[PDB]
RNA sequence: AGCUUUGCGCAGUGGCAGUAUCGUAGCCAAUGAGGUCUAUCCGAGGCGCGAUUUGCUAAUUGAAAACUUCCCAAUAGCCGUGACGACUAGUCGGCACUGGCAAUUUUUGACAGUCUCGAGACUGG
């Protein structure tokens, strides 16, 4: 699990676990990817026919 | 925000060259480089507390027109111990991620 | 619950040999 | 005063196709290139050589996709009790930490729903 307790699927499970072995992360650009990617995740799932209805 | 880079930027262009021999190409690149066309600044990132040359470095050029033929006649040239790779110069800083931030919500 | 591994590490470390706690 | 023809230059809006576009201090060409329907006729380029775009963005692989880590430690209210102190065994103030803080006077909820013109009524079967 990661600190925010999400599930940690089996790749970047083992991506943070080599990151840590070797001593080094992601490039800036690969984190806010993928803390983009998260919030785009979160945006989508805490969640146009009645404006085609509109327009029709 | 490392107050380095308020020494080439005359409103020239930037050459970003990666692939260099960390041993060598302390000023190399410059004599390589100062036959086209005067005198410039050409610098090698070099970090400190270890002397060790972390790879790229910049070379500034006054014209586009004279950037696009050294491009093309030192793109994989011979310097020092290996060949060099080009590519164009990002300084992506904070002047202009904050209007990339502006634009992406547009 | 649960918590974030913590691995140690192996590489690039200018530490002892053996492992820290 | 207005209408209109041709050639060229500059822009805007559309359609089509990428087996083709371009170069020619090389050669030949209206003093004729090239003629396999088609000839007392037709009439413009041909041959050889040479080349085969740039910025922005997304996604993946990987430990790392190039623009100047962890982690210890540390730091980070009241009722009793112990001393110190103050005032007459008792009282008070501050400090400290070695038990407790959901059972009527408080800090672990008599609240929630309804209706009527700032004010009241009904229900919890």
């Amino acid at each position: 699990v990661d600190e925010t307790g999400r599930k940690l699927t089996p790749k970047e499970a083992f991506r943070q676990l080599s990151h840590r072995f070797h001593g080094k992360g992601s490039g800036k650009m690969k984190t806010e990817r993928r803390m983009k990617k998260l919030d785009e995740e979160a945006l989508l799932k805490k969640m146009l026919g009645t404006v085609a209805l509109l327009q029709e | 925000e490392d107050p380095s880079l308020l020494e080439w930027d005359a409103d020239d262009f930037r050459i970003f060259c990666g692939d260099l021999g960390n041993e060598v190409n302390d000023d190399i690149l410059a004599r390589a480089f100062s036959r086209f066309p005067s005198f410039l600044k050409a610098k090698v990132i070099r970090d400190k507390r270890t002397g060790k040359t972390k790879g790229y470095g910049f070379v500034s050029f006054k014209d586009p027109s004279d950037y696009v033929r050294a491009m093309r006649e030192m793109n994989g040239k011979y310097v020092g111990s290996r060949p060099i790779k080009l590519r164009k110069s990002m300084w992506k800083d904070r002047n202009l991620d904050v209007v990339r931030k502006k634009q992406k919500e547009k | 619950v649960s918590q974030k591994r913590k691995y140690r590490q192996y590489m690039n470390r200018k530490g002892g040999f053996n492992r820290p706690l």
